[PDB]
RNA sequence: CCUGUCAAACUCCAAACUUACAGACGCCGUUUGACGCGGGGAUUCCGGUGCGCGGGGUA
RNA sequence: AGUGCAAGAGCAAAAGAUAGCUUGACAGUGUUCUUCCCAACGAGGAACGCUGACGCGAAAGCGUGGUCUAGCGAACCAAUU
RNA sequence: UUAGGCGGCCACAGCGGUGGGGUUGCCUCCCGUACCCAUCCCGAACACGGAAGAUAAGCCCACCAGCGUUCCGGGGAGUACUGGAGUGCGCGAGCCUCUGGGAAACCCGGUUCGCCGCCACC
C-alpha cells in the first residue's frame, strides 16, 4: 500500500450500488440481538457511525454483551481473539 | 526501433490519457477509404485477418494501410470499392531510454492490440479483387502472419 | 463405494493434496482404500484425482484383493473367510464384499485396516503422467479398467 | 365534471428587478400589502458580487387582492399569445406575472401525500387564454 | 425509471407518507409510538409496537368511534381530539402498555395543535410520555370553549343542523366523565 | 439514424476462486492428553529455483 | 450541486441551503479497535460507554468539533493551573 | 381494506397511458379566518373552524408493456475466463488434452403495471 489508513484499499467494500445509494432503511438499525446469537459484520455504506475496521468486514462473530446502544461481537482475527463494537445498522442475523 | 519490443501483448493496458502525457500523434492518416460515401452495398467482402495477438503500433498501420489503398490505385482514385482499418492505437508504450534506476519508461508511441483471428481490414470490392493482393502486401508490413479471406463471395 | 489406490508420489504434491489422501487412509504409494459415492467424499477424489486411480471395482475382484491384501486393524492374521466369519457380521470374504460394494459398512465397522496395501502392478500400469482417456492410468476407471489395475497389483 | 376543472386565479406576482429599495413603496401602494426583499446569487460584474443583498422586491397576491389588482393591471397590458405559459400563465409589464391552474392544486403544495398533477389535469395555454380573455378583455 | 442506475425512493417516500429520518430517531426509545394522526373530517390515534414484517398496533381510537360513547358533535376539533387521544389511551392500558412517544408524523410541533391534544389524552389516560406542558392548549380550548365563543358571534349557526345552536364544551365534560370508569371496549 | 474502436488508476454486469461462521462426513485427541495456558533455551531477520499470477525493464 | 483542501467514499422531508438560537471545540474516567492483518511494540488516532455539567428541541433525540480516511512528537529542563 | 392509519421488503413497486368509483357512511379536493398557530409578503403553506358543492386532481379499483426493472425458456455457449494434472504441441508469444467449475453482451419468446404484516372499518 501507498499510505496505512484504515479506508486503503476500501473503494469497493465501502461503496453501494447505485441502486442500494441513500438513507437506509431503519428497520435493521433497531434490529435487537441476544448473548450468543451469531451475527455477519457489514458496514452499510450508507451509515456512517457504528462502524468497525474494514478489516473486519466478512467477519461472522458473537454477540456477547453490549455497550451504550452498540453491541459488542467477538471474532477471531486469523488466531487473535478480538472484541469489536459494532451498531446493529451493520449486523445481520445468521441463518 | 525495432516491432521485437513492443509487439507482445504481456504489459498490462496502458490507455488511461487522463494519466498520461506526452502521448504523439498518430500516423495513421485514415480509416475509411474509397467510395466512403457509400455503404457497403458490394457483393464481395474480404477482410484481412491477424493470426496471432500481437501489438500493432501505428507505424506499421500507416505503413500497411498505404502499401494496400495506394496499391488499390489499380482501379483508380476515385474507383468503386471502400477500405477499412477497424483498429486504433490505444495501447500507450514507453521505453526507457540512470540505468535501471527510476526505469518507468516516457512515451514514445502508440499500438493496437489485436487478437489471433480479428480482422484488421475489410474491403468491399465488385467481382473485381485487386484487393486480394492489396493484402498481399498490407500484412507483409506487420509482425503476425495473415489470412486473406473472404465473406460475401460465392462467385469463385 | 469406488476403490482408490494412490499412483503418485508425496514429493511435490501439494500440501492439501496430501493431507486429502491422508485423510482417505492412504499413506503410501499403491496403497488402496475403500471410499462411499457420497458427496463429501466425491469432493475429495476428485481434489486427489490426478495422483490416483479410482473406480467401482466387481464383486469378484474386491473378493480377490479382500483376501489377498486385507488386514486385521492390528496384526499379520491373513483374513480368510474363517477370519471374516469368526470376527465379522457377514459369514465369508464375499458376504463382507457385497456389503462393501452396496456400502452398508466399511473395512473398520469390522475391525479391518482401512487400506489395502498392494503390489506393484504385475506387467506394470499405464503411466502416470496421462489419465485414461488418453491412455495413461489417471483418473476414473472403468469397472472393467479398476479391475485389471487391482488384479494385476494383487 | 367541470366546476372543479375551471381555471381560477393562483396568486399574481408583482415584482420589480432593480439591481441593488425605495422601490418598495410603491409596490406596497400599487398591491395592498409589503413587498420582500430579492437577495441574488453568484458574485458578478454588474458590481453585483454580493451573494446575500436586497436587488429588487416582489408581492405574491392572492385572492381578492389578486384580482382587485388585475382589474387595473391587465387594462395597462395589450398583450397576450406566445406570451403566454405551457401551463397556461403568463407575465406581462416592473414584473406583473399570473399563475393559473385547477381547484385540486393543494394536491402538489401541501405537506402530507403530496402529488404532482396530471398532465391531463393541468391548464394549457389555451383553457388560459380562454379563461381570462373572458373576464374583461381580448386575447392576442 | 430513466436507468439501471436510477434511485427510487422507498415506497414511502414517495407516497410522502413516512418520514424515515424522524421515524429513525422515534424508534430509538424503544418504547411504542402513539401515533397522532389527523383527517379533515377525523383524528385517529394508535398505539404501535414494532414488527418482524411490520409494526403492530396494540391499541387505537378514531374519532368517529367516540359517538359510540355518546358524542353528538363534530369529530374534526380540539375537544375531538383529545377525547380520542384519552380513549386510545385507555384502551392501550387495557392492553398492558405503560409507556409511549409522540409520533406526530409529517404533521408540525405547533403549540395547541390537535396532535397535543392527542398527547394531552393519552396521558390522562395514564399513558407515560416524555412531553411538554406549556405546548399543549389551555385546556379551555381543549374543552372547545375556542369554539363556543366564536359561535357567540353568531348571526348564523356555527353548525349546519348538527346538534346546538352556541355548542357545548359542557358535552365535552360529560364525555370525558364517562370514559373515566367502566363502560364497554375500554 | 447509420457506422469504426478502448480502459491498471471505467462499470449496467460478472466468474473460477479466496475467505468468516455453523452442521455433516473424514481424520485426529481423551494411558501417544489433542485444543489451549504458563515458563526455560534457541537458531534466524544475505536466500535461491521451478510452476501459477504478477509490476518494472528491448532484454 | 454543495459539503474548506488530495483521492476514494458518504449524504436530499439531509450530512447540503437559509434563518434563528447556542458554544458539546465542556470536565472527568474508561471499554474496544487501530497504530503493529495474522502476531509482540510507544506517542498519536477512531469507534463506543459511564459520571458531572451544559445547548437546542414538543419529544424521541442530537452535540465527545468540521461527514469518513492526512494536519503529528518520548525522556530530561523550562514556563503555566 | 365501496376509497382508512402505521409499516416491512425498498423499481417485480419506476416512467408513461386507458377505463371505473362515492344516494346516509371514508379519504380528498372543497368552504372559511374569532380563536391556538402561521407567512423575512401572501389562511399558498403551516394551524385552526367547518360542510354549500364535486368525484375533475389526489386516492382506491380494473387494465395496457412503449421505456426502465425483476425473474424464466430457447439461442448465444459449455463459448470467454478458470482451481487441479501432463516427458501433449509450438522457435516463441502461446496453445492443447484430462479433471472440477462456468460468464457477459445480444437476439427471439414469456414474466413484471408490486408482494406481505399489524390495526381499524357495512
Ligand atoms: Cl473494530
Ligand atoms: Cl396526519
Ligand atoms: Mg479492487
Ligand atoms: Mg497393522
Ligand atoms: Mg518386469
Ligand atoms: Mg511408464
Ligand atoms: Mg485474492
Ligand atoms: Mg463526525
Ligand atoms: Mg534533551
Ligand atoms: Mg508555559
Ligand atoms: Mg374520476
Ligand atoms: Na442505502
Ligand atoms: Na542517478
Ligand atoms: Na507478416
Ligand atoms: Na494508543
Ligand atoms: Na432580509
Ligand atoms: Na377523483
Amino acid at each position: 500500500p501507498s499510505s496505512n489508513g484504515p479506508l486503503e484499499g476500501t473503494r469497493g467494500k465501502l461503496k453501494n450500488k447505485p441502486r442500494d445509494r441513500g438513507t437506509s432503511p431503519p428497520q435493521r438499525a433497531v434490529e435487537e440481538f441476544d448473548d450468543g446469537e451469531k451475527v455477519h459484520l457489514k458496514i452499510d455504506p450508507s451509515v456512517p457511525n457504528g462502524r468497525f475496521h474494514p478489516r473486519f468486514d466478512g467477519q461472522t462473530g458473537t454477540v456477547e454483551g453490549k455497550q451504550g446502544d452498540a453491541y459488542k461481537v467477538d471474532i477471531v482475527d486469523g488466531g487473535k481473539e478480538k472484541t469489536i463494537i459494532v451498531t446493529a445498522a451493520h449486523l445481520r442475523r445468521q441463518e | 526501433k525495432p516491432g521485437a519490443m513492443y509487439r507482445n501483448s504481456s504489459k498490462p493496458a496502458y490507455t488511461r490519457r487522463e494519466y498520461i502525457s506526452g502521448i504523439p500523434g498518430k500516423k495513421i492518416a485514415q480509416f475509411d477509404m474509397g467510395n466512403n460515401g457509400a455503404g457497403p452495398t458490394y457483393p464481395a467482402q474480404v477482410e484481412l485477418v491477424v493470426e496471432k495477438p500481437v501489438q500493432i503500433r501505428h507505424n506499421a498501420l500507416e505503413a500497411a494501410r498505404v502499401a494496400a489503398n495506394r496499391y488499390v490505385q489499380n482501379s483508380g482514385a476515385a474507383a468503386n470499392y471502400k477500405f477499412r482499418i477497424r483498429k486504433f492505437p490505444f495501447h500507450v508504450i514507453r521505453e526507457n531510454k540512470d540505468g535501471m534506476r527510476a526505469p518507468f519508461g516516457k512515451p514514445v508511441g502508440t499500438a493496437a492490440r489485436v487478437h489471433g483471428a480479428n480482422h484488421i481490414f475489410i474491403a468491399w470490392v465488385n467481382p473485381d479483387p485487386n484487393v486480394e493482393e492489396a493484402w498481399r502486401r498490407a500484412k507483409m508490413k506487420v509482425t503476425p502472419t495473415i489470412n486473406i479471406d473472404s465473406s460475401p463471395a460465392g462467385n469463385a | 463405494m469406488h476403490a482408490l489406490v494412490q499412483l503418485r508420489g508425496e514429493v511435490n504434491m501439494h500440501t492439501d493434496i496430501q493431507d486429502t489422501l491422508e485423510m482417505l487412509n492412504i499413506h503410501h504409494v499403491n496403497h488402496c482404500t475403500l471410499v462411499p459415492e457420497t458427496d463429501a467424499y466425491r469432493g475429495m477424489v476428485a481434489k486427489v484425482n490426478d495422483f490416483v486411480a479410482f473406480g467401482e471395482p466387481s464383486q469378484e475382484t474386491l473378493e480377490t484383493v479382500l483376501a489377498t491384501r486385507a488386514e486385521p486393524l492390528e496384526g499379520d492374521a491373513d483374513v480368510d473367510d474363517e477370519w471374516v466369519a469368526e470376527h465379522t457380521d457377514y459369514d465369508d470374504i464375499s458376504g463382507l464384499a457385497f456389503a462393501l460394494l452396496s456400502e452398508e459398512t466399511t473395512l473398520r465397522e469390522q475391525g479391518l485396516s482401512p487400506t489395502l496395501r498392494l503390489h506393484p502392478p504385475r506387467g506394470g500400469h499405464d503411466g502416470v503422467k496421462h489419465p485414461v482417456k488418453e491412455g495413461g492410468q489417471l483418473g476414473k476407471h472403468d469397472t472393467e479398467g479398476i479391475d485389471d489395475l487391482l488384479e494385476a497389483m494383487r | 365534471f367541470h366546476e372543479m376543472r375551471e381555471p381560477r386565479i393562483e396568486k399574481v406576482v408583482v415584482h420589480m428587478g432593480i439591481g441593488h429599495a425605495n422601490a418598495e413603496d410603491i409596490l406596497g401602494e400599487i398591491t395592498g400589502q409589503m413587498p420582500v426583499r430579492t437577495k441574488a446569487k453568484r458574485t458578478v460584474g454588474e458590481f453585483d458580487i454580493r451573494e446575500g443583498d436586497p436587488i429588487g422586491a416582489k408581492v405574491t397576491l392572492r385572492d381578492e387582492m389578486a384580482e382587485e389588482f388585475l382589474q387595473t393591471a391587465l387594462p395597462l397590458a395589450e398583450l397576450a399569445t406566445s406570451q403566454f405559459d405551457d401551463t397556461g400563465n403568463f407575465s406581462f409589464g416592473l414584473d406583473v406575472t399570473v399563475n393559473l391552474v385547477r381547484p385540486g392544486y393543494r394536491v402538489a403544495k401541501r405537506d402530507k401525500a403530496s402529488r404532482s398533477i396530471p398532465t391531463k389535469h393541468r391548464l394549457n395555454p389555451a383553457d388560459a387564454v380562454a379563461f381570462i380573455e373572458s373576464t374583461y378583455d381580448v386575447e392576442v | 425509471a430513466t436507468g439501471p442506475r436510477y434511485k427510487v425512493p422507498m415506497r414511502r417516500r414517495r407516497e410522502a407518507r413516512t418520514d424515515y429520518h424522524q421515524r429513525l430517531r422515534l424508534l430509538k426509545s424503544g418504547k411504542p409510538r402513539l401515533v397522532a394522526r389527523k383527517s379533515n373530517k377525523h383524528v385517529r390515534a394508535q398505539l404501535v409496537t414494532l414488527g418482524p414484517n411490520g409494526d403492530d398496533t396494540l391499541a387505537s381510537a378514531h374519532s368517529s368511534d367516540l359517538a359510540e360513547y355518546g358524542w353528538e358533535a363534530p369529530t374534526g376539533n380540539m375537544p375531538s381530539a383529545y377525547l380520542t387521544g384519552l380513549l386510545a389511551g385507555l384502551r392501550a392500558q387495557e392492553a398492558g402498555v405503560e409507556e409511549a412517544v409522540l409520533d406526530i408524523g409529517l404533521n408540525s410541533p405547533t403549540p395547541g395543535s390537535k396532535v397535543f391534544a392527542i398527547q394531552e389524552g393519552a396521558i390522562d389516560a395514564g399513558l407515560d410520555i416524555p412531553h411538554n406542558d406549556d405546548v399543549l392548549a389551555d385546556w379551555q380550548r381543549t374543552r372547545g370553549a375556542h369554539i363556543a365563543e366564536y359561535d357567540e358571534q353568531l348571526e348564523e349557526p356555527l353548525y349546519s343542523g348538527d346538534f346546538d345552536a352556541a355548542d357545548l364544551p359542557e358535552h365535552f365534560d360529560e364525555l370525558r366523565e364517562t370514559l373515566l370508569d367502566g363502560d364497554i371496549e375500554l
